[PDB]
């Protein structure tokens, strides 16, 4: 009666955007970021690979329902800095993390296979 | 020979599942039915007055004997044909059979001119026949032969059916009788009252309930009446007495005082002596208690004639109706008056209206024989006046026209179908309640229906005596399994091992006390009843004894060789009270116990060897009941007998608590019902929760029945993979719980995780769910038929038409066939028509009456059926199927009470782990088992990973010191796990881990046909009734909620009047309307011609236009109807 | 057209027309079932 | 059509299939005249069905 | 009524161990080397093929509606 479809989790909607950057105005250099059709799996990684900048002040994110499969991520960082150069980086970095990782692992498992 | 310890564990169970494999789980049922057929319908009919009529010639009709053919079923054509249940249940007809009955007519008119003429099997009427008894067709039908007739071979039967609906007679309790009940009620003016509610043997007239009361002090003393039946006025028992013969006082207070030297007890029955001595004869006495009835004869000639049948029929009519019994009937009134003394003056304890010992339980073999009395009395009644009309002419006339086989036929059709037990007419006095649908939502249900009782104190009843626990409902009905809404205590479970009687003669049992040393009660003198035993039979005074003690062992002796005496009758003997009562009547509660020598059982080790070989040498329970080692005791004898509660108690201890015990409990689970047995240590948890279990269990889903294709029953629901509980009880091998189960092993875990499980709420895993996790299917049968009632109007399925149909609702006919009737597989949503039906008229010629389906459903069809009804019409079922998904909203419980529905459904990735993939299937918040506190549910989680990780199933017996929590927690410390259940878990989200190690392992949870589809409920302008025009009531009707006056009056302490208003007005039944300015009374109101006018006060001019609800205008106009002048005076 | 139902005991395939009395041709069995349709019915496996 | 007291299925001597005739034994004599005309042209597992009473042993010269 | 396919809590295929699983009983074998046979270690398996009842062998037992 009011099952909603499963893949309405991950696809996106017509007319609707995958990320919306809406600038915080109780505090100066920080930002919103409100991504749709996402869960934890991208908020921590993100999370935590922001905290290990120095130059980000606050790195969280939450899910304002489960049912809903968005995701906000808050962002404060140095006034020098940018709260989107933050999470740009904090996805350059995983990027690369995750290529080496996967290529370590290719090696790994040619040399188990062979000996 | 004797059973160790070690080996009694299972030597029990296995006594026990001998007694399930020979009488089963709804013997009461088949027995009471069995009995009724064999002999009370043939008692019933011989028992009959033969019906002299004459005009000069004259007729007897005397029946001789019956015959009582399998259940039948007779075509238009007539061929005779046998009759199925599945064929019933599908063609919704009744599953009865006829009943043959022989007839013998002899004319006498004079001169001795006699000649007799036998009518051999006569069919004089059908009586409907329970499944799976002797007389049907399922009866010693191997598991292959049901299957053929497509018949679930588990089904226990015990039930009718009535035009397609499985009904099933609930056993009612009632008081017994025949029996001497002193009460004591604080608000009246009599002080003591002992009544007895008299009956004879064979019952054919109601209850003649006596009374016999001492009046309340404050002319001397206190005085004794007696307030007999058929008469409005108290009388004094003396001139009871003299009525019956008896006029010198001291052969009076011989029959009443036992013992002359007692003179407490003279000197209390002083007062009532002297109250009456005016009168000194028995004719006096006839004729003053004539005078006190509300028929006063005129002459004292009749008065004392209808006193003289009153004393003799009415009055304790159990003793004797036929005269010179007298003496008879004062020994036992004195006896009821001895009972009333001992009262007053503390001798005795008063009786309690809850014993059970003090009830009997009505059964369809008591039940079914007070209708066909009553029926088969009108049967010989309307042959009579026929035949009268005949004779009256001179001329011979034939019986067989004159048998109205419609009386017998329709009346138990109707008694079994509506509840009402009574005839057609008296629809109000008659007690509803019995027969009630059989309940096929799972099979502990359906036991749990089979094996209900009830007790018509009135659900209305505000007393909390007769709704409580009575110590008497021990062994006998489970102390867990009843309602809890407005039915608490009256509504019961009959226990495993419960066994209601079924009812015996008492003539053998008189002879072998005849032939005893027992002396009658009018050959003794009123000298011997002093020291001498009293014997009652039934509630029959027989006679005395002088040693009973040895009396007893003789016939406890026969009783357990199956000699004379069956295992069933009851055998009390009260010592402090010399009275010995024996009981055959039927509806004593009895259950059975396992005899006792002087310190040792007599289940030897050589039983338990022949029952582990049941299969080969028939050695059942039957066997093991005549070899004297197990008894039957009811009730009424527990008070008497002295149980142990298990042989342990019977071994030698430092401090002998007892050393004289002569009974043993086979096993004390047995206490418990079918619904609560299923429960997995249910003596570690809190009762109610225990009783709330039992009140889910039957609305659990699964395999209510194996045969279920075949049913086409209007609701089931079955759960896509049941499974056997892990942690189950040795109890549920013989409820077949085993091979029908009704829930799911989840892997649960018991902690707070988002907060979406608090306040009685659970988490489920999506994943699961779409892998089949609690998955099940909602079978809805949709049934319909054409009727040819007359040329006038007839129905006939076929696909309508926009142009010759008239009632075609705006929904597309494309799915149903040219046969009028939707194929199976095919896509049924809301609002769809699935049965096109057409009746004719008197959009033209032809009304369409098609059925569509409920809103909001989304199924599919499974099959469809075409047959004929009784009526040869064509009659179609359709089932459809639709699959229901465990969603938010869904209810689920445990074993344990522990309710809740699926707060939220999250994934196996958002869920937590263990250090290895195990997620747990449900999450409960813990904050459940503390206030209720269901400690239960913890081991039930730590038996069932023990079971689990060591190949087995756990033995969750309630009363089982083999088995606690710390040989479990050992258990589980050598599979890697935390000895408590305890394991460290992982936040899904983040991965970490969680500071407090969860709690976690295999529970046996159950799904609950509350679901959310069934109850979503919504409603903007929509339909309204009839008679006021407010929303209806009902989701299928669309109907709208209830603003009760509750909500009236929080909104007026709100202060919100708007809303109030809005509410009850505008959004409820807003109307209008004209009333005249001058009377106030509803004018004449035209607004198509704008004419106002008030034919009273004839004016035209002074109307004013009110708004208010329907509501009231119709409460005025039903005040109006009253001459009541209700005047809206708008200034 | 056709609209061949099949019986219970039997089991066997019958034609029956509207306005005729439900009974087996082949047994005389009086309850009838019907036949699977021919419409293509869609099941999503979830 | 009424209670039977014993039923015979006769089977092939030397084959052992069944002969496809049986004898009913009623308990009642009054109970066996009527299936005699009722039970002619009963339809039992789909195939039409005879029933006379037995003259094996009643009718005389009869063979 | 007949054995599922996967775990409704891991997901492991357990459609495959029930024949192997009855096979194995009728061989004298208890019901926890069997399932370690079959490769079964966690208990949440164990409970599928453990705490399942087999009743489609008796839906069988039923005529069908087609011959
Ligand atoms: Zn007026
Ligand atoms: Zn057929
Ligand atoms: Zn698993």
């Amino acid at each position: 009666m009011n099952a909603p479809p499963a893949f309405e989790s991950f696809l996106l909607f017509e007319g609707e955007k995958k990320i919306t950057i809406n600038k915080d105005t109780k505090v100066p250099n920080a930002c919103l970021f409100t991504i749709n059709k996402e869960d934890h799996t991208l908020g921590n990684i993100i999370k935590s690979q922001l905290l290990k900048d120095p130059q980000v002040l606050f790195a969280g994110y939450k899910v304002p329902h489960p049912l809903e499969h968005k995701i906000i991520i808050r962002v404060q960082t140095t006034p020098d800095y940018s709260p989107q150069e933050a999470f740009t980086n904090a996805i350059t970095d995983l990027i690369s993390e995750l290529s080496l990782l996967e290529e370590r692992f290719r090696v790994a498992i040619k040399d188990k296979q062979e000996g | 020979d004797e059973i160790t310890p070690d080996l009694w564990q299972e030597a029990c169970w296995i006594v026990i599942s001998s007694y399930f494999d020979e009488k089963g789980l709804v013997r009461q049922q088949l027995d009471s039915f069995d009995e009724f057929i064999q002999m009370s319908v043939q008692r019933i009919v011989e028992d009959a007055p033969p019906i002299d009529l004459q005009a000069p010639p004259r007729y007897l009709l005397k029946f001789e004997q019956i015959y009582l053919s399998k259940p039948t079923h007779w075509e238009r054509d007539g061929a005779p044909s046998p009759m199925m249940p599945n064929e019933a249940r599908l063609r919704n007809l009744t599953y009865s059979a006829p009943l043959y009955v022989d007839i013998t007519k002899t004319v006498i008119k004079e001169g001795e001119e006699q000649l007799q003429t036998q009518h051999q099997k006569t069919f004089i009427g059908k009586i409907p026949i329970m499944l799976r008894s002797t007389y049907c067709l399922l009866n010693g039908l191997t598991d292959r032969d049901l299957c053929e007739l497509n018949e679930c071979p588990l089904d226990p039967g015990g039930y009718f059916i009535i035009n397609g609906s499985e009904k099933v007679l609930i056993a009612q309790e009632k008081m017994a009788t025949n029996t001497v009940y002193v009460f004591a009620k604080k608000d009246s003016k009599y002080a003591y009252t002992g009544e007895c509610r008299s009956c004879l043997e064979n019952s054919s007239r109601p209850t003649s309930t006596i009374w016999v009361s001492m009046l309340a002090r404050g002319a001397i003393g206190q005085r004794i009446v007696a307030t007999l039946p058929y008469i409005k006025q108290e009388v004094p028992i003396i001139i009871v007495f003299r009525a019956l013969g008896f006029v010198s006082d001291r052969d009076i207070l011989e029959h009443i005082i036992y013992d002359f030297e007692d003179p407490e007890m003279m000197e209390m029955v002083k007062p009532s002596l002297d109250e009456a001595f005016v009168i000194q004869e028995q004719n006096v006495a006839l004729n003053f208690i004539g005078s006190r009835g509300a028929k006063p004869g005129v002459t004292k000639e009749k008065r004392i004639k209808y006193a003289k049948e009153v004393l003799q029929k009415e009055m304790l009519p159990h003793v004797g109706v036929s005269d010179f019994c007298e003496t008879k009937k004062a020994y036992f009134l004195g006896y009821m008056v001895h009972r009333l003394l001992l009262a007053a003056l503390g001798r005795r304890e008063l009786d309690d209206r809850d014993h059970y010992g003090n009830k009997r339980l009505d059964l369809a073999g008591p039940l079914l024989a007070f209708l066909f009395r009553g029926m088969f009395k009108n049967l010989l009644k309307e042959v009579r006046i026929y035949a009268q009309k005949f004779i009256d002419r001179g001329k011979d006339f034939n019986l067989e026209l004159a048998i109205k086989t419609r009386i017998i036929s329709d009346g138990l059709k109707y008694s079994l179908a509506t509840g009402n037990w009574g005839d057609q007419k008296k629809a109000h006095q008659a007690r509803a309640g019995v027969s009630q649908v059989l309940n096929r939502l799972t099979f502990a249900s359906t036991l749990s229906h089979l094996r209900r009782l009830n007790s018509p104190i009135g659900r209305d009843g505000k007393l909390a005596k007769p709704r409580q626990l009575h110590n008497t409902l021990w062994g006998m009905v489970c102390p867990a399994e009843t309602p809890e809404g407005h039915a608490v205590g009256l509504v019961k479970n009959l226990a495993l091992m419960a066994y209601i009687s079924v009812g015996s003669q008492p003539s053998p049992i008189l002879e072998f006390l005849e032939e005893w040393s027992m002396e009658n009660l009018e050959e003794i003198s009123p000298a011997a009843i002093a020291d001498a035993t009293k014997i009652f039979v039934n509630g029959c005074w027989v006679g005395i004894h002088k040693d009973p003690e040895q009396l007893m062992n003789t016939l406890r002796k026969l009783r357990r060789q199956m000699d004379i005496i069956v295992s069933e009758v009851s055998m009390i003997r009260d010592i402090r009270e010399r009275e010995i009562r024996i009981y055959t009547d039927a509806g004593r509660i009895c259950r059975p116990l396992l005899i006792v020598e002087k310190q040792k059982l007599l289940l030897k080790k050589r039983h338990i060897d022949q029952l582990k070989e049941r299969e080969y040498n028939n050695y059942s329970w039957q066997d093991l009941v005549a070899s004297g080692v197990v008894e039957y005791i009811d009730t009424l004898e527990e008070e008497t007998v002295m149980l142990a509660m298990t042989p342990d108690d019977l071994q030698e201890k430092e401090v002998a608590y007892c050393s004289t015990y002569t009974h043993c409990e086979i096993h004390p689970s047995m206490i418990l019902g079918v619904c609560a047995s299923i429960i997995p240590f249910p003596d570690h948890n809190q009762s109610p929760r225990n009783t709330y279990q039992s009140a889910m269990g039957k609305q659990a889903m699964g395999v209510y029945i194996t045969n279920f294709h075949v049913r086409m029953d209007t609701l089931a629901h079955v759960l896509y993979y049941p499974q056997k509980p892990l942690v189950t009880t040795r109890s549920m091998e013989y409820l077949r719980f085993r091979e029908l189960p009704a829930g799911i092993n989840s892997i649960v875990a018991i902690a707070s995780y988002t907060g979406y499980n608090q306040e009685d709420s659970v988490i489920m895993n999506r994943s699961a769910v779409d892998r089949g996790f609690f998955r099940s299917v909602f079978y809805r049968s949709y049934k319909e038929q054409e009727s040819k009632k007359g040329f006038d109007q007839e129905e006939v399925f076929e696909k309508p038409t926009r142009e010759t149909c008239q009632g075609m609702r705006h929904a597309i006919y494309d799915k149903l066939d040219d046969d009028g009737l939707i194929a199976p597989g095919v896509r049924v949503s809301g609002d769809d028509v699935i049965i096109g039906k057409t009746v004719t008229l008197p959009r033209y010629t032809k009304r369409d009456c098609s059925t569509f389906l409920r809103t909001s459903e989304t199924g599919i069809v499974d099959q469809v059926m075409v047959t004929l009804n009784q009526e040869g019409y064509k009659f179609c079922k359709i089932r459809v199927r639709s699959v229901r998904i465990p969603q938010i909203g869904d209810k689920f419980a445990s074993r344990h009470g522990q309710k809740g529905t699926c707060g939220i459904q999250y994934r196996q990735e958002d869920m937590p782990f263990t250090c290895e993939g195990i997620t747990p299937d449900i999450i409960i918040n813990p904050h459940a088992i503390p206030s209720r506190m269901t400690i239960g549910h913890l081991i039930e989680c730590l038996q069932g990973k023990v079971s689990a990780n060591k190949g087995e199933i756990g033995d969750a017996t309630p009363f089982n010191d083999a088995v606690n929590v710390q040989k479990i927690s050992n258990l589980l410390s050598d599979y890697g796990y935390h000895l408590r259940g305890n394991e460290v878990l992982y936040n899904g989200f983040t991965g970490r881990k969680i500071t407090s190690q969860i709690f976690i392992g295999p529970t046996y949870y159950q799904r609950l046909k509350h679901m959310v589809d069934d109850k979503i409920h919504s409603r903007a302008r929509g339909p309204i009734q009839i008679l006021n025009r407010q929303p209806m009531e009902g989701r299928s009707r669309d109907g709208g909620l209830r603003f009760g006056e509750m909500e009236r009056d929080c909104q007026i302490a709100h202060g919100a009047a708007q809303f109030l208003r809005e509410r009850l007005f505008e959004a409820s039944d807003p109307y209008q309307v004209h009333v005249c300015n001058l009377c106030g009374i509803m004018a004449i109101a035209n607004t198509r011609t704008h004419t106002y006018e008030c034919r009273g006060c004839r004016n035209k001019t002074q109307i004013s236009l009110v708004r208010m609800p329907y509501a009231c205008k119709l409460l005025f106009q039903e005040l109006m109807s009253m001459s009541i002048a209700p005047r809206m005076m708008s200034v | 057209q056709p609209m061949i139902y099949i019986c219970g005991e039997c089991h066997t395939e019958n034609e029956i027309k509207s306005r005729d009395p439900i009974r087996c041709r082949e047994c005389g069995y009086r309850i009838m079932y019907k036949k699977r349709t021919k419409r293509l019915v869609v099941f999503d496996a979830r | 059509y009424g209670p039977i007291k014993r039923i015979h299925m006769v089977y092939s001597k030397r084959s052992g299939k069944p002969r496809g005739y049986a004898f009913i034994e009623y308990e009642h004599e009054r109970d066996m005249h009527s299936a005699y005309k009722h039970a002619d042209g009963k339809k039992i597992d789909g195939r039409r069905v005879l029933v006379d009473v037995e003259r094996g042993r009643t009718v005389k010269g009869w063979r | 009524m007949i054995i599922p396919v996967r775990c409704f809590t891991c997901g492991k295929i357990v459609g495959n161990k029930w024949e192997a699983y009855l096979g194995l009983l009728q061989a004298e074998y208890t019901e926890g080397d069997a399932l370690d046979a079959l490769g079964l270690k966690r208990y949440c398996c164990r409970r599928m093929l453990l705490a399942h009842v087999d009743l489609i062998e008796k839906l069988l037992n039923y005529a069908p509606l087609e011959k």
